[PDB]
RNA sequence: UGAGGUAGUAGGUUGUAUAGU
DNA sequence: AAACTATACAACCTACTACCTCAT
RNA sequence: UGAGGUAGUAGGUUGUAUAGU
DNA sequence: AAACTATACAACCTACTACCTCAT
């Protein structure tokens, strides 16, 4: 007895139409055999290719395509199909099928000439459709329609490259916790020495008005040098907060509240690290919303830095990287450190204009991924940290804030697997897609380019 | 030290009861479940437009491929994957003469010019399907790139929004029309050409795309539902709160919130929430009165009455901002004793940036990583081990979820937004960041909110995608 | 020595390129002219009219003849005639409990009953077009008998009009939804009796009938065009001029001048006559005031340059009572100079009955009596020369045409009339005596003239049969 | 070979079942030979069938219906096809019918359950597709399907000519000539006789009373009578005209118009037909608009006047026929004449409902047909005349009015074929169509009628 | 689709113009 | 009728909440 | 689907109720 | 101012116009 179907086809070029011909007629009933869904690597090939022909298959389904006439395998495998037709004495077992226009039907070879191929040319729905009821007109045996196991098979070897796997694998943030904190908070009653239309930022270290006070982690003997009138000011006035409460949620005073202690808390560990990083000598940049830096050309050596990326030149316009920072103490008390980069036309100025600051970015940033971008933030966190293990931040002038150099990583149960490096141009046509899908007022600016 | 935890790809369903994972390979493969004959076509524009319609038409039925079939699949046919038939026949056709344009390209002011071609627009369609007897069910509009280059608000010779398609869909929203928007440089790119040398709206590559998005838009709006999701337990809503608020200044608006819920299939019941003189906008953290708070919850119970009979037991509230005590009293006492109701807040601007530290791959998506039971993360962007590629622009970035009160399990949560995310319309792309109660969100609210004369507003999701 | 010049019988189009006469042969034996895909199904109603309409079209997919093909021509079946797809699946369901109605039943207001009954079939039926996501073209309602009996305004226990199917075209006008009227006993002909046993709807000899004025309906609310008449000149418009005395206008002196034309289809620009005076109790003659018939014959002259972008050769106008010179003077001050118009009126209560001697049939369809060059007969009404049968239950009755302002010829303007007697659509019908521009009167002035709150009525026709 | 479908029924019923399959088999591309469509009257009925079994016929349908398996030849058929059946070696000869549920599977006799019925009692469709299907797997030889030889034999089968045949054939009508007419109409100025409540109808001859004058065909000397005052009255004040003027219509004068005096003339017509038609002694009935008398029941002998059924009785009701008149003058001076028909249902008495009325006429109309209308309208006409070619009015004391018995006969040189009196019951089926197709608001009558 | 680009205020400061037992 | 003086909102001090482009 | 059946006022009768000169 | 006498329509007295139901 005999009940299978068979297709001859040329992979891989045809693998697509092949895998929807297969997988629909093992779903709508009939038991194929293909070399798509049996012949996987590693076992020979012709022989169970020959007894399936002359043993079990009652018809034979070969495409008629540009590739799929000039090839070996597919004219041998028509040869010996043409050799059980002649066995079985039925010219009803080659079925034809062409799948392109650009074949015209005088090329194709003479054993596909005398049959009328089924077209599968303008649309294969109705080619289903002529191929299926072709099918019960000739009386061939089938199987009530179970789509149960085209899912079996579509789940076993349609995703076997595709699918996660069970490793471990680490992964790194861009928070940098606070391994060492402050003892006690200092709170100054002055409520003379200080004039109403004075700016608390003109200070060299960091503090707070609050309704009489004066907020920070200094002491009164700091501010000697460019308030005279402190002088006077006697420590015993001053009130302190032990740091441990603060921190641990206990501490609720009508004095001052848990949500302001924390408020002041992160606001003047956010100035205290802003006025440190100034004290970086490193040039600045009118953000939008934030304060960020970025590094001179020139400076670092080589441009190196234990042999990394930070910063260079690629189109007569030398890109700077820089980063921006933001306390934040809900999950953990961590810093915050955030990507940015920036042009500059010579190295010491900026541009004048922000939108072909923001389009050039854009247009440098699909350039590279995310590994670069791993070793910019490195780079850019261990070059700031004067100390190896820290930043040796400046808040006082004898008590300083303690921020780790490196990131806090976080590792997975289970990830992926490894392909090879053609996603990332893939990846770079996703960004092509990304520009055919949205696009805004993009004239103007793309003719201001030049 | 804490680890990573891991949430399962959530599975949705096609034709004959059986489940998959990605939309255009488990779309093809399979089909629709509920099956309609197919739909006619009308077109209002140039001949142009008419001869560039057809092309693309014909092109649609014709298979196309694309350079690997991992990350794009390709296009087997509308017929082949939808079961409906597309012609090149019994199209209405409804032309515009240049002279109009023409002559009325002159006026300095644009909005006058926006608003009367918009009304032009309108009201050919109106007549149009109110005196021929064909029937057409989706009126695919065509404009030129004139109207897109010099009639632009910036262009140098309120509560209706500048937009065309806004107020398009807007004016047409009063007489159950749906419609899809053809921008002539999205279907006709072969020659429509900068003065560099190069094609910006390029396809060279990516016309299965094009067809995936045009095929999916065009039967989701002909009444078929492409495919739904796969376990819901007996009476849970989704209840996703829209907080689009208008641009208007002077015409005080103090809040515009609307609310979209999937209770047992992909269809959404989205009712027009109060117009909200309560809270100005210069406090505008949307803290919700009593009544209107019953309003809304009236309706979106009396509605899950209506499709399902059943009280719901859960009641899942899809928010952006924070809740307080006098508005979940509010929401507690018209609900029933015996269901539940909790609020979670998905944002944004909450920065967290994970890199990896070998290799050259982003973070994969299905992660969540946990800090209390209060607040939690989920990487809904990233690397997708089906697709061997991203989603996300070199690096993805998750979204912050916290609930805000009532009792439940956190990963619960997670699975449920992690099988939000994946019934998007409009787009036939595998996944996005915000979920389809927040993505559906912004516009419903943008075309809702831009038409003050509409006090009965459609329910259904075609008259606005 | 007076004869009667007989005019042969116009031939129908068809599919092909093709003619034919009787419609359901041509129809039944060729098919459609064009293609539809299939017909949206949805019923709305109880479940014993869910049972019925399911078992109905279980019986339509099957070909059912009458008892005599000498009668009725020949039906095998919905789909090899049509070439459109229809199911017993996809059926759209909404539910309605019997309580509420049986609750409402009790007091003596009628007229909320009639009310209340019919707007709680319209907010299903909008809310099926809204809260339900797939798209619905046909809808079709059935009727418990026991509301039929129990609640007539006649039973014991103002503008608008007691009949249920002219207020539910009115209601549902303004939406754009095609509906039809379905009696519970037509559809249910083997079990409808009354206490002695002979169906009331006894049907059992004429299913062939039934299936084909149910197929027809079903059709033309689709949009498809079944037929088309044979010779069109290019240029010719029929205005023919409703009349339809409305009593429960404010003014004694008041009613209703509506328009309908035909130019190259069946389809009818159904636009609506002013409410003002044109009745009068001393000549007793509807003349159309000047400013009014202006605006009649320019809106006319706009419709067909809107349908067929050139100006028209010829304008006859179609009526049932005669004319006077000053709407005449006022009719051809916006007429163009190369145009000519003719104004025809039509009378039916002029008795002609000419009786025979001897033949098994009357007087045959097709003869005329001329009396001069403007007054005239015409036979409408007999023995069909092709069928072999007589459509006149006794002898016929003639229709006295008068050709009072005009100049054209009386046998074009008999045949032109004579021809359009064949385009009726409601019924498959061979043809009917009266034309179609006032068999579709009636229709027009009871649905218009149904509900105080149309602004503009659809240019359509769908919404009407 | 084989390609014929061949039906057979009892020829009365399933006359829609075996046209279904013949007509369905004609349109859907394979010949057929039936009983209905070319075994008609005068051929034999058992010789074409014997010899199409062995030569043509590929399956036989057979209804089992309720009058057809006890015929001889339908089963002496069968036996010679269950000959075939062993002589040809084919088991799928025979395809039974079965359209009559009320029969059993215990009934058919045992030549048929040897072999499966194909089930026709939930659809059709199903059988007409296993039909096909039974076609198709036997290989049965056939013509490309095509519609246009169906409807070349429907309408031509036994539907005799579709083509107008050129042959004279009389008419007649209702309008009736009046030979003699009134010579002079006159105007009677009394001014002061008429009292103003006197009504002018109560005369026993037409006067109408107009501003100065009567409107009268009477004499001067023909109310006394009635106006004892009308002998004081000279007769050559009164204006007296003839009546040429108005039939030619030259009378054009000022003080009366011409088209008023028309309706002064059919005035008059009517006023004295009434008088001289109710002084046949004929009683009356009772409509909003005329005066339409009918023939008492036991006047006219043993129910007949020259050969013609004039009254009768209909299962409950006596049946009287009666007319109304109304002349007409512009086309030519006729009399127009309408058919009514009254009913009473004791010969006493009417009855007292009008919608009794007029569903009795609507149900009795159906059954006879418009000759027994010319028979019934020429039998009233001539009771009604009183010589042999006219009707005798009563109009004045000297003067009298003549029209003719016989109608306006009309002549025509175009009709049709006549075939027997199934037409009558055609058209009475046609007469259902009323019933089939609209009705409203009838269920409160329908309850009351009984 | 996502990382910047913009005005505005979530909510506890201190400066306007009073008026209370 | 009048002594002290905070009153009673309310304009404003550093950054939390949707907005609206930008071109990949 | 055609011969009616209902109110009622077409086109011309004579009472309501006043003002022209 | 007063010697005229018909006004000036126009609601109803018998008879021609579009509703409507009415069933086998």
């Amino acid at each position: 007895m005999r009940n299978k179907i068979f297709i001859s086809h040329a992979t891989p070029e045809d693998d697509d139409f092949t895998r929807w011909l297969s997988l629909k007629l093992i779903g709508l009933g009939y038991e194929v055999w293909c070399d798509i869904l049996f012949l996987d690597k590693g076992v020979d090939f012709w022989s169970t290719i020959e007894k399936e022909i002359r043993e079990n298959t009652c018809k034979f389904l070969i495409v008629s395509s540009t590739a799929g006439n000039k090839r070996e395998g597919v004219l041998k495998e028509l040869a010996v199909a043409t050799k059980v037709k002649k066995h079985l004495q039925d010219d009803m077992f080659i079925i034809p099928l062409a799948i392109d226009e650009n074949l015209s039907y005088d090329d194709i070879n003479i054993e596909i000439v005398r049959l009328n191929a089924i077209d599968f040319k303008k649309s294969w729905a109705k080619g289903l459709q002529d191929l299926l009821d072709a099918f019960e007109k000739q009386n061939v045996p089938k199987k009530p329609p179970d789509h149960s196991k085209s899912n079996l098979l579509y789940q076993q070897i349609f995703l076997h490259d595709k699918q996660a796997i069970e490793k471990e694998e680490t992964y790194d943030s861009n928070w940098f916790p606070i391994i060492s904190f402050p003892n006690e908070l200092r709170f100054h009653r002055y409520d003379w020495r200080l004039p109403k239309q004075f700016d608390v930022r003109t200070l060299a270290f960091p503090a707070i008005r609050y309704k009489e006070y004066l907020c920070t982690f200094a002491w009164e003997y700091d501010f000697i040098h460019q308030l005279p009138k402190t002088e006077t000011y006697n420590g015993q006035e001053s009130i302190r907060i032990s740091t441990s409460d603060i921190l641990s949620g206990r501490y609720d005073t009508d004095f001052i509240r848990n949500y302001e202690c924390q408020r002041l808390i992160v606001q003047l560990i956010n100035k205290a690290f802003e006025l440190r990083m100034k004290d970086k000598n490193v040039r600045e940049y009118q953000m939008s919303k934030t304060f960020a830096y970025w590094i001179e050309k020139g400076k670092l050596e080589k441009d190196k830095f234990e042999k990394i990326k930070l910063v260079g030149k690629q189109k007569n316009k030398y890109w700077h990287f820089g980063i921006s920072a933001a306390g934040k103490l809900y999950p953990s008390p961590v810093l915050m450190v955030s990507s940015h980069i920036i042009f500059t036309m010579d190295g010491i100025n900026l541009i004048k204009s922000k939108s072909i600051q923001h389009s050039s970015r854009r247009k440098q940033g699909k350039n590279w991924w995310n590994d670069k971008w791993r070793e910019k933030l490195l780079a850019f966190i261990r070059f700031l940290s004067d100390d190896q293990n820290a930043i040796y931040l400046n808040v006082g002038s004898e008590e300083k804030i303690l921020i780790s150099n490196k990131p806090l990583k976080f590792f997975g149960k289970m990830s992926y697997v490894t392909p090879s490096e053609v996603t990332l141009e893939e990846e770079s046509v996703l960004a092509d897609i990304n520009n055919f899908e949205e696009d805004t007022e993009d004239l103007d600016e793309l003719e201001d380019i030049e | 030290m804490k680890e990573l935890i891991y949430i399962e790809e959530p599975s949705i369903l096609f034709a004959h009861g059986q489940k998959c994972t990605d939309p255009r390979d488990g779309l093809a493969l399979f089909g629709p479940l509920n099956q309609i004959y197919g739909i006619k076509s009308g077109v209002v524009g140039t001949q142009k437009g008419l001869q560039i319609f057809k092309s693309y038409l014909d092109k649609i039925q014709k298979p196309i491929y694309n350079h690997n079939n991992i990350t794009r699949p390709m296009f087997p046919g509308f017929e082949a994957v939808f079961g409906c038939k597309w012609e090149s026949q019994n199209i209405v056709f409804k032309e515009i003469t240049d002279e109009e344009i023409r002559r009325y390209l002159f006026n300095a002011s644009t909005h006058k010019r926006t608003y009367d071609l918009v009304t032009l627009f309108n009201d050919k369609i109106i007549t149009a399907n109110k005196n021929d007897e064909e029937r057409v069910d989706v009126w695919f509009v065509i404009v030129p790139e004139e109207i897109y280059k010099y009639c632009r608000p910036n262009s140098v010779l309120y509560n209706y929004d500048a937009q065309f398609h806004d107020q398009l869909k807007a004016r047409l929203l009063e007489h159950t029309i749906p419609t899809q928007i053809l921008r002539e440089s999205t279907l006709a790119w072969r020659d429509f050409k900068n003065t560099f040398g190069a094609p910006i709206r390029d396809f060279s590559k990516i016309e299965g795309h094009l067809a995936w998005t045009i095929s999916t838009a065009a039967y989701y709006k002909a009444g078929g539902k492409p495919w739904k999701l796969g376990d819901i337990r007996p009476g849970v809503c989704y209840l996703g709160l829209v907080y689009k608020k208008i641009e208007k200044s002077k015409n005080p608006q103090n809040a515009c919130c609307a609310a979209q819920m999937f209770l047992d299939n992909g269809d959404g019941t989205v009712f027009k929430g109060e117009v909200g003189p309560w809270y100005n906008p210069e406090k505008g953290e949307y803290h919700l009165k009593p009544k209107e708070a019953k309003a809304l919850l009236t309706q979106a119970l009396e509605s899950y009455k209506e499709q399902n009979k059943s009280y719901p037991k859960e009641v899942f509230i899809h928010a952006r901002t924070r809740f307080n005590d006098e508005e979940w009293n509010a929401f507690n006492e018209v609900t029933p004793k015996n269901t539940n109701l909790v609020g979670v807040t998905i944002t944004k601007s909450k920065p967290l940036k994970l890199y990896k530290t070998e290799g050259a791959f982003p973070i994969m998506r299905g992660n969540a990583y946990i800090v209390d039971e209060k607040k939690a993360f989920l990487w809904t962007l990233g690397f997708v081990p089906k697709l061997q590629s991203t989603l996300s622009m070199e690096v993805p970035n998750p979204i912050f979820i916290e609930i805000n009160k009532g009792e439940a399990e956190i990963q619960q949560v997670l699975k449920d937004i992690l099988a939000l995310t994946k019934l998007n319309y409009n787009a036939c792309i595998y996944a996005d960041g915000e979920p389809v109660t927040l993505r559906f969100a912004n516009k419903i609210g943008e075309i809702l909110t831009a038409s003050t004369e509409i006090k009965t507003p459609p329910l259904a999701f075609k008259y606005y995608i």
